[PDB]
């Protein structure tokens, strides 16, 4: 039904939301991995 | 990146409430 | 279809589960960001 | 981390349930 | 053929994909936190 | 881990495009 397809569209949009969120988190996490390695190299 | 992530999570949170409401309404 | 109602409920719940997990990971990433900033200030 | 570990545990159980339901639906 | 079936199957598959990506990100994140906690405790 | 995550993300990107295609075809 139109109603069911509205929900399915919402679910697919939500998955795109979550995917984009984790992609952006991966970019930030790459920057933090680099930062801690740079600081560890300076000390240890 | 922090602002990009926060905006996506905020949108995801609203979509989750909407999806849960629409599911209940079926 | 109504046969898929239980699957659909579980899909929506699984999105709740994944959203909550990503939110929690975001807050831990924010802590990691500031931990590296303070370490950089102290080291450099 | 403990909050995250518990959420992933719940997600893994739910994923198994959904996959069982999908197979039974097919 | 139930018309929403192929979308539903792909949504379930996508939740598997996202869960596996979040689990892998958590390993890298906990390694980053450990490195931060280890540097904090080791620096004089 | 970084390469492993990138591979998982890319698989998710492919699946997302496929689901969106199936959604439009369902509509």
């Amino acid at each position: 039904t139109v109603q069911a397809r509205q929900l399915l569209s919402g679910i697919v949009q939500q998955q795109n939301n979550l995917l984009r969120a984790i992609e952006a988190q991966q970019h930030l996490l790459q920057l933090t991995v680099w930062g801690i390695k740079q600081l560890q190299a300076r000390i240890l | 990146y922090t602002s990009l992530i926060h905006s996506l999570i905020e949108e995801s949170q609203n979509q989750q409430e909407k999806n849960e409401q629409e599911l209940l309404e079926l």
